[PDB]
């Protein structure tokens, strides 16, 4: 006879694989489950599960809890407001999360996989991705634009491939809108929606001399606010272009030429 | 087996700083001899020949658990292993009521699974940045191999034979493992890890106790021999080259080890090519053999790191070769800083350099010397043309 | 042989003395700097005592 | 004092391992 | 390595025999496994002095066993001679 008939009297009080899959789908999609009270931190795993299966479902529930925390962080950053670069970064995090959800829904709807070991060996990539994403969101709410760009460049230089790809994607999404802001400032001299992510600003505060800006030119330019792939000479040229444009538009009244 | 009621709780570990980016992030399940979930059956009742088939099924199930990295009913963890710390020695214990046959087979499979878990913790720890991106790539390669070969053939062959194959034997299981040859690869990887570990031990115990060509040459160059607690970059490459050299007779082993070495040192070839073609120094992991200061106001000092070198640099020929490479990089960086260009295009001269692909082939052949001489002549020609015409 | 040998030796002695007197361009240093990747670099060390509290709770659980 | 506290925690770890 | 390959081949052969159980008489079992028995006998007779002879003596003995009238010994000798050459 088969070894399953011999191993039955040792596991007559176990949960079938179909029920295990139907409940782990619930615990991954955050819906309330009866066998596993999936709260914020506790799972309350029963004792009728073997230790190896217990550890396997522990890893799967860890991945599910990481996905839950990531979704909560995306919702928090969505109801909040930050610079558009990090906003688009949070959007990409949400796209990654919904891709993981689509993948797990496809898995539970197909059901062609029969072994949880192969299930884990297939979803390990998404598990590592979610781990990287939550490790990022752990400090995302604390870093600034320059620090984010530096960390993205570091992860690009990193030897890993998934971290490098994610860093390249985020760096491209950032530099696109960064060059957009540079274009806007160079063309129309506007600094709206900057959120402190530019190196040229206005300083209206006056110590008494030239209060009405007859000769003050209250335009200021920071040095260390530029990235490494832009020359300081080019930054100074951009600042002078903006300053001369504002000067021509305000003092010389050369409206047609400026437009 | 009587189901014993215990408290099984798994929560999120909110601590992830000491654990690397690819490490554990959840608590471990209770053990058999700590919080029992199933009543352990007496192995002497199944050691009889009439129940020897049931005993074999149970022990091969426990051995599959040990292979995938988990505990079994009659095969549990040891006292020195604690599921709370990663740096604990992982060993297993087997109930002596089992027959010495299955006991020896379980000892072999436990050695295999212990090597697996040890390599797992090894690449988990190596994923950190303190070990360098070369060791991080080695860790990623180890993990990819363990994911796409070891557990793959495990689930494909052994689980299927335990489930839907009658008249199966643990001896046939061991023969199938030997045929798939993953056990020998895991043993060699564990030996390589043990060599790396003893190298780390020596480089950690040597705490208290650790030329005139540099003076003759008019270059602001020096030696920075800062040793690390773990071999990094060139040191790992030298260790792997020594491993390949000592590996004799197993040509397939040498072949796949060379493939892994190329996949790991791929980044080092690109870094060397960039340094020899543009003089750009980008070493965020302290793996390159040369790095300059100011990362006296205009003249910076170029320090050569001997701990991450690719050769010995003891003979006059090797010293002159390294000096030539360093002078090429210095001239390239000087031309870049003078022309205010981030990268020197290839059309500025009639000399083109090809990127290094096989590190071992470049080391064993004179193609390295040829490329170095070509890039040095190109840099010297560009420097002379610039300083003569401008 | 001795003539050219002593000539080259005197020239080398003079050159080495002059090079050592001219600021000693030959040097050796020790690397005392490391990179910091804030996204993965530890923000605080109190997480060690946080893990200490974790393992204290684990010790209480093992005692129970 | 942080190292002293950590080494006291190591004492406690050794004691609990002895109890284990 | 070839010796260990022969050993594991004999192991897999006897494992398949045990798993099948088609053999009914121990006499037929012995008359079927006599080839592997003679092979293992030749292999242990070789390993009795393998740890004492050098490469030239190994090649000389391989040529002698190739010139030998037997078939299995000659085949093993050609295999080892090819792996050496």
């Amino acid at each position: 006879v088969t070894l399953r008939q011999l191993s039955n009297p040792y596991y007559v009080n176990t949960i079938p694989e179909e029920d295990i899959l139907k409940y782990v789908s619930y615990t991954l999609l955050a819906t309330t489950s009866a066998l596993f009270p999936f709260d914020h931190e506790q799972i309350q795993i029963p004792s009728k599960i073997p230790n190896f299966e217990s550890g396997l479902l522990h890893l799967i529930f860890e991945a599910g809890l990481l996905y839950q925390s990531l979704g909560y962080k995306v919702e928090k950053f969505r109801m909040l407001n930050i610079s558009p670069m990090k906003k688009a970064l949070i959007i990409e995090i949400s796209e990654e999360l919904q891709n993981y959800t689509a993948f797990v829904n496809n898995l539970v709807s197909s059901g062609t996989v029969v072994s949880l070991k192969s299930l884990y060996r297939e979803i390990y990539e998404n598990i590592i991705r979610l781990r990287i994403y939550c490790r990022f969101t752990e400090h995302l709410e604390e870093l600034s634009g320059d620090t984010f760009l530096i960390e993205l460049n570091i992860f690009k230089s990193h030897g890993d491939l998934t971290i490098r790809k994610i860093a390249t994607n985020l760096f491209n999404s950032m530099i696109s809108l960064y060059y957009e802001y540079l274009m806007n400032w160079l063309t129309k001299g506007l600094l709206r929606a900057t959120y402190g992510e530019f190196f040229i600003a206005e300083n209206t505060d006056t110590n008494g001399t030239d209060d009405d800006f007859i000769y003050h030119i209250p335009i200021e330019f920071n040095q260390e606010r530029v990235p490494a792939f832009i020359p300081k000479e080019l930054a100074y040229k951009i600042f002078m272009i903006g300053k001369s444009y504002i000067f021509l538009e305000k003092y010389c009244k050369e409206v047609q030429w400026t437009n | 087996m009587e189901i014993k009621e215990v408290d099984d709780r798994a929560e999120l570990l909110r601590y992830t700083n000491n654990i690397p980016l690819l490490g554990k992030l959840v608590n471990h399940q209770p053990l058999w001899s700590t919080n029992p979930k199933l009543k352990s059956f007496s192995l002497e009742k199944i050691s009889a020949p009439d129940q020897r088939r049931v005993q074999e099924a149970l022990v091969v199930k426990d051995l599959l658990n040990v292979l995938i990295g988990l505990e079994g009913t009659y095969i549990r963890y040891f006292n020195d292993y604690e599921p709370s710390d990663p740096e604990t020695p992982i060993e297993f214990k087997i109930a002596k009521k089992m027959d010495p046959s299955f006991k020896t087979f379980s000892r072999r499979i436990v050695r295999y699974g212990k090597q697996y878990m040890i390599l797992t913790r090894a690449y988990e720890k190596w994923s950190d940045t303190s070990f360098g991106m070369v060791l991080q790539r080695f860790a990623y390669e180890i993990r990819r191999f363990l994911e796409d070969v070891y557990l793959k053939t495990l689930v494909e062959r052994l689980e299927r034979d335990f489930n839907k194959v009658p008249n199966f034997s643990i001896r046939e299981l061991e023969q199938i493992i030997n045929e798939t040859e993953v056990n020998k690869q895991m043993e060699l990887l564990y030996n390589i890890y043990e060599e790396i570990f003893r190298e780390i031990e020596e480089r950690r115990t040597n705490q208290s106790s650790q030329n005139e060509s540099s003076l003759h040459l008019r270059l602001m160059v020096a030696f920075d021999t800062t040793v690390y607690p773990v071999p990094k970059g060139g040191a790992i490459l030298k260790i792997f080259q020594q491993k390949i050299l000592e590996n004799l007779g197993d040509r397939s082993s040498v072949m796949f080890l060379k493939k892994l070495l190329n996949n790991i040192s791929q980044d080092y070839c690109t870094m060397l090519y960039e340094w020899l073609t543009q003089g750009i120094l980008n070493d965020p992991y302290q793996e390159f053999m040369t790095y300059d200061d100011l990362e006296r106001a205009w003249d910076t000092q170029y320090f050569i790191r001997k701990d991450v070198l690719l050769r010995d640099c003891d003979s006059e020929e090797d010293k002159n070769l390294l000096f030539k490479m360093l002078r090429t990089g210095i001239l390239l960086k000087v031309v870049r800083a003078s022309l205010q260009i981030p990268t020197i295009p290839s059309n500025s001269s009639d000399i083109t350099i090809q990127e290094i692909n096989d590190f071992a082939d470049l080391m064993e052949g004179s193609n390295l010397e040829l490329y170095v001489d070509k890039c040095y002549s190109r840099a010297n020609e560009i420097f002379l043309k610039l300083f003569f015409q401008g | 042989e001795q003539e050219v040998r002593e000539h080259q030796m005197k020239k080398e002695r003079f050159d080495r003395a002059l090079e050592s007197k001219l600021l000693g361009k030959r040097h050796i240093t020790y690397a005392n700097s490391d990179i910091s990747n804030k996204e993965l670099y530890i923000n605080e060390i109190k997480s060690l005592k946080h893990e200490i509290k974790e393992l204290r709770k684990e010790k209480n659980d093992t005692l129970n």
